[PDB]
């Protein structure tokens, strides 16, 4: 279902991205009104909606005019702040972000990374090869919950025992799976995590090891250092970061596919690189749909002028599909190039993991690309629900496997015994 | 007004320390008092710790005022 009309869609609520295809709407907005004022809702405050690829660009990199210290999604946004403002990387400006990013960077920089993508290569292909010999799977509950999650908590040295605990919490946190979830169910969750990281924090400041919570424990920004609250706040934005978007781009990748079984076969017989193929899931998943500021002063643009208080959300699903800059944007094209898509964000809050994303979905096509010649959906898939996230909780698919390369695979695994 | 028994003032006086602020009611809200989850997360597991009680989340919520939790403490 398509409306014409601007008004009547209210981007707050989570049933507008279920009920609703939304590619006129950002397309009447992106031609028409580039600063659109979305109006206040209920007790929520209205906010400036940002559609263009160009602004969005502009207003990500801008961190004088604009803070993320009120919030950087919807729902802290218009409750008029966030609890971790100073705290927590995301909602952190100035040089207590640049001091705690750089002090996250010896984790998660291409450098420090290399040796985890060895362990996402080798965890993604055995749970490929088992929903491959299986035929008929869950292919977010049988592969893509398995990976982004285990991969983080490896890293921030999460005990394999807690974290089908965790995926629970995160799946309750900023989306749910159900569709009337309360504010309450949500915050529980949220405070869950926070509750579990505090135990855990506190654990490894009195006994230190080799993980990221470590690393932090141990780490200093301006000479003094990391208080637990500021440790737990982060490890937070980290489980919960490097779980659900990845999952869902991975997800995404798989009932893509189906639609556009052209590209698959482009995948599967060596015809696109994977660097390639994996920029284009990414600008076409897009599962963080949009991400927010608020302004600190005055400024103008195109003509209108946004006053200091305001909230300001960027459209990130908006911006991949801008047809100034990407032509065709309603393909799916693994050759598109070049693919300067901002599913990562822009400036100085550009993704911490865009390299761990980018490796956990590199990892996955290359599984797939081997050991598949072809999958298809066999019951209704179910979609999440969220102003913030977009994509899929579960996704029924039968897969038709490799023989020859899960054979070759058996065998090599047969002699390294 | 003041505290009724003795897992009543010490419950006030976490709330105090969590708070950074002297004069906290017993009979109020913990969120009408702008209580946020940083501020939760230590109520709660020190409470959890000092009570030696496995005080669940949701209890905290469904009652978050000192004269509610220490009933629910007490029992
Ligand atoms: C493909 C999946 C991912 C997507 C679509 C995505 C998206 C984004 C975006 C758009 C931002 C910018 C936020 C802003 O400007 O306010 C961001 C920042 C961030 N991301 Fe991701 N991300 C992904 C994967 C990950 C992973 C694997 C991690 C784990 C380390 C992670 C952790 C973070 C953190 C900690 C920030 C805050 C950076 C800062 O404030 O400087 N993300 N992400
Ligand atoms: P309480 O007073 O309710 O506060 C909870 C908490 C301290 C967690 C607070 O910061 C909050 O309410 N945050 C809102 C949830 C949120 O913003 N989560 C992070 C979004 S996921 C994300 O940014 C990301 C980036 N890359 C991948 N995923």
């Amino acid at each position: 279902p398509i409306p014409d009309d601007i008004s009547t869609i209210n981007l707050t609520d989570p049933r507008t991205y279920e009920v609703n295809d939304l590619s006129e709407y950002w397309r009447q907005l992106r031609t028409t009104r580039p600063l659109y004022w979305h109006p206040p809702v209920g007790d929520a405050p209205g906010f400036w909606v940002v559609s263009r690829y160009a602004d969005v660009m502009a207003l990500y990199k801008d961190n004088k005019k604009l803070t993320s210290e009120k919030g950087n999604v919807l729902v802290t946004l218009l409750a008029g702040g966030d609890s971790a403002a100073g705290k927590m990387l995301a909602v952190t400006d100035g040089a207590m972000h640049r001091g705690l990013r750089n002090v996250l960077l010896k984790s998660f920089s291409p450098q420090a990374l290399k040796p985890i993508v060895d362990q996402i290569r080798v965890n993604t292909t055995r749970l490929v090869v088992d929903a491959a010999r299986r035929g008929e799977c869950d292919f977010a509950a049988d592969v893509a919950e398995q990976i982004p999650l285990n991969t983080i908590s490896d890293l921030l040295g999460v005990p394999a025992a807690d974290r089908e605990f965790l995926l629970k919490l995160n799946k309750s946190a900023l989306s749910s799976e159900d569709a009337d979830q309360s504010a309450t169910d949500a915050w529980l969750a949220r405070n869950e995590i926070l509750l579990y990281f505090s135990e855990l924090v506190a654990e490894r400041r009195a006994k230190p090891t080799e993980d990221v919570i470590s690393v932090l424990a141990n780490s200093m920004v301006d000479g003094k250092p990391l208080t637990e609250e500021v440790i737990v706040l982060n490890c937070y934005s980290l489980i919960l970061g490097g779980d659900e978007t990845s999952r869902l781009s991975m997800i995404d990748s798989v009932q893509t596919f189906t639609q556009y079984p052209d590209q698959w076969e482009l995948l599967r017989d060596g015809k696109v690189t994977l660097e390639s193929a994996t920029e284009e899931v990414l600008r076409w998943a897009t599962p963080a749909m949009h991400f927010g500021r608020r302004a600190v002063t005055d400024m103008e643009l195109h003509g209108q002028v946004i006053a200091a208080g305001d909230v300001v959300t960027l459209w990130n699903n908006s911006a991949n599909r801008d047809e100034e800059v990407f032509a065709d944007p309603y393909a799916f094209d693994l050759n598109r190039s070049p693919n300067k898509h901002i599913t990562f964000g822009y400036g100085p809050h550009f993704c911490l993991g865009a390299y761990l994303g980018r490796a956990e979905v590199h990892a996955l096509l290359d599984a797939l690309r081997t050991y598949t010649t072809g999958f298809e959906i066999t019951g209704e898939p179910q979609r999440i629900h969220s102003n913030f996230l977009t994509g899929l909780s579960r996704l029924p698919v039968r897969i038709q496997p490799n023989e020859a390369a899960i054979a070759a695979y058996d065998s090599d695994n047969g002699v390294r015994s | 007004r003041e505290p009724r028994n003795e897992t009543e003032s010490r419950l006030r006086r976490i709330f105090e320390e969590v708070l950074h602020s002297e004069d906290v009611d017993v009979e109020a809200n913990f969120f009408e008092l702008g209580g946020h989850s940083l501020q939760a997360t230590k109520l709660v597991s020190r409470i959890r710790s000092e009570f030696d009680a496995e005080l669940p989340l949701r209890d905290f919520f469904e009652h978050p005022n000192v004269a509610g939790l220490a009933v629910l403490i007490g029992g």
